[PDB]
């Protein structure tokens, strides 16, 4: 459901 | 939120989303109380019956949001957690008494039009406002229709929802349930006759119940969304963590670290 | 001090700070014995 968030946050 | 409406933009700039990294999920609501501190419900992190026990690296915090599922590219801020603090007497065995937790952010958030902390009440603010009949306001991205028993119709919102609900008197709170109610809780919601409806629901827990002071025009957080029996069931009510009664614990922890 | 730092708490940039009301906050304020 969620749009992807920036990889710097994972 | 059941029977609420869409929030205006910037209407609740202290609302935070608790977001699981993997799988990517909404966990719970929360709130921003300074540049570095987030307030939520302990049951969002730690709940043994359901084998829930999150640590800091399990989670992200997302601040500044409106859309539930969009990444709001130059509007939202995402933060990492440094440290989770749960009340040492939170009662997950019995009734969710002391359902409160503090989260320390890795780096302070910058405020903006969409990111702005709420106040915590003082004694006289708690006293004047926390009265049966007065309404406060609950916000969140949780379900639109009951899932304590899964409900259809619409399911999930796309934007932040809002609802205003009256404080109910303590004897009616206690007579609505078989759970032992403590002085660290209050309940809220319309009575079955009153015609109006509305409630929190799954995915809303941990977020803010706020009220606006008529003396200084500021918003205060008086409750945290804690538990309830179903969502918007007639003759049942939402229960909230009583934020003022746990305020000593809150300031004890934010004073001991520490700059 | 002055709150937790802020001090500015609870006053929203897009509303209180520029003297705009949201579309339901009057419902809150008139439940407070109405009071005015
Ligand atoms: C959070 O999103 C869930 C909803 C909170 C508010 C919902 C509402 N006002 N309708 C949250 C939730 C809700 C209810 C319970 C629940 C129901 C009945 C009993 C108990 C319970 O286990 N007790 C403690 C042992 C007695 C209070 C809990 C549970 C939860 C968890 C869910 O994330």
């Amino acid at each position: 459901d969620f749009e992807e968030i920036p990889e710097e946050y994972l | 939120i059941v029977e609420g409406s869409d929030a205006e933009i910037g209407m609740s700039p202290w609302q935070v989303m608790l977001f699981r990294k993997s799988p990517q999920e909404l966990l719970c609501g929360a709130s921003l109380i300074s540049d570095r501190w987030v307030l939520t419900a302990a049951h969002c992190l730690l709940y043994p019956p359901w084998d829930k026990n999150f640590t800091e690296n399990d989670l992200l915090v997302r601040i500044g949001k409106h859309s539930r599922t969009r990444y709001e590219r130059n509007i939202e801020k995402i933060s990492m957690l440094e440290k989770i603090y749960i009340h040492p007497r939170y009662n997950w065995r019995e009734n969710l008494d002391r359902d409160i937790a503090l989260m320390k952010l890795k780096k302070p958030v910058a405020f903006s039009d969409y990111i702005h902390p709420v106040c915590l009440p003082d004694r006289e603010t708690a006293a004047s406002l926390l009265q049966a009949g007065y309404k406060g306001r609950v916000t969140g991205w949780g379900n639109l229709k009951e899932t304590w028993t899964a409900n259809v119709g619409k399911g999930q919102p796309s934007v932040l929802q809002v609802v205003n609900l009256p404080i109910v008197e303590r004897p009616v709170c206690k007579d609505s349930t078989r759970i032992r109610i403590t002085d660290n809780m209050f309940c809220a919601g319309y009575k079955p006759d009153e015609g109006k409806r509305g409630d929190a629901c799954e995915g809303d827990s941990g977020g803010p119940f706020v009220m606006k002071s008529p003396f200084n025009n500021r918003w205060y957080q008086m409750g945290i969304v804690s538990w309830g029996e179903g969502c918007d069931r007639d003759g049942k009510y939402g229960f909230y963590t009583h934020v003022f009664r746990l305020k000593k614990w809150i300031q004890k922890v934010i004073d001991q670290f520490g700059e | 001090t002055f709150g937790s730092g802020e001090a500015d708490c609870g006053l929203r940039p897009l509303f209180e700070k520029k003297s705009l009301e949201d579309k339901t906050e009057r419902e809150l304020l008139e439940s407070y014995i109405d009071g005015r």
